[PDB]
């Protein structure tokens, strides 16, 4: 049940968020080791993703967390890169999207620099790099990120040291 | 997938060393999320 819905360049909403994307990212200590060596992007499509149950699923669930919480989501846009990018927009997000090893347990992980979720749309690590080039810096092969609609509630502070 | 700590929804991973360091968050339902925008890219060569 989801389709695709492609921004125009022209579309106040593209913009606001090619700009995020472009404005949250940072040097990595690993030199670029993971995700590559970039200071900004070339956006070639933003598209909306639209599934009517999978919203429905999300919104059930904010509403339960917003009761527990004063009623307050705590919602935030949050960045998301995987290599099930294209199960996560038709099925939606569940365990088998989880980074099992991830330092605050095994969890599903989002970040606010779209350059830390970067790092994992070829795997931890940037795995092998991409498919065609085995190159975790390729400047050649198409990426995808999601930008993604998060309910935080009531969330545990870890310091930590990154 | 674990469970939040008791009394939370999600881990919020705060950073103590890197200044410039943003934060990354956890949840564990994925009910709690949803994939709004999907944005198609290439990482730029600096010149
Ligand atoms: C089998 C591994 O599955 C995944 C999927 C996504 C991620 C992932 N981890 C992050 C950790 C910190 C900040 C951002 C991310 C992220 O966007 N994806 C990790 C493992
Ligand atoms: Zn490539």
């Amino acid at each position: 049940g989801t389709i695709l819905i492609d921004l125009s360049p022209d579309d106040k909403e593209f913009q606001s968020v090619e700009e995020e994307m472009q404005s949250t990212v940072r040097e990595h200590r690993d030199g670029g080791h993971a995700g590559g060596i970039f200071n900004r992007y070339n956006i070639l499509k933003i598209q909306k993703v639209c599934n009517k149950k999978l919203w429905e699923r999300y919104t059930h669930r904010r509403k339960e967390v917003s009761e527990e919480n004063h009623n307050h989501a705590n919602e935030r846009m949050l960045f998301h890169g995987s290599p099930f990018v294209n199960a996560i927009i038709h099925k939606g997000f569940d365990e088998r999207h989880a980074y099992i090893g991830g330092m605050f347990g095994a969890g599903i992980y989002f970040a606010e620099n779209s350059s830390k979720s970067n790092q994992y749309v070829y795997g931890i690590g940037g795995g092998t790099g991409c498919p065609v080039h085995k190159d975790r810096s390729c400047y050649i092969c198409h990426r995808q990120l999601l930008f993604c609609r998060v309910t935080l509630g009531k969330s545990f502070l870890q310091f930590s040291a990154m | 997938m674990a469970h939040s700590p008791p009394g939370h929804h999600s881990v919020t991973g705060r950073p103590s060393v890197n200044g410039l360091a943003l934060a990354e968050y956890v949840i564990y339902r994925g009910e709690q999320a949803y994939p709004e925008y999907l944005i198609t890219y290439q990482i730029m060569r600096p010149e």
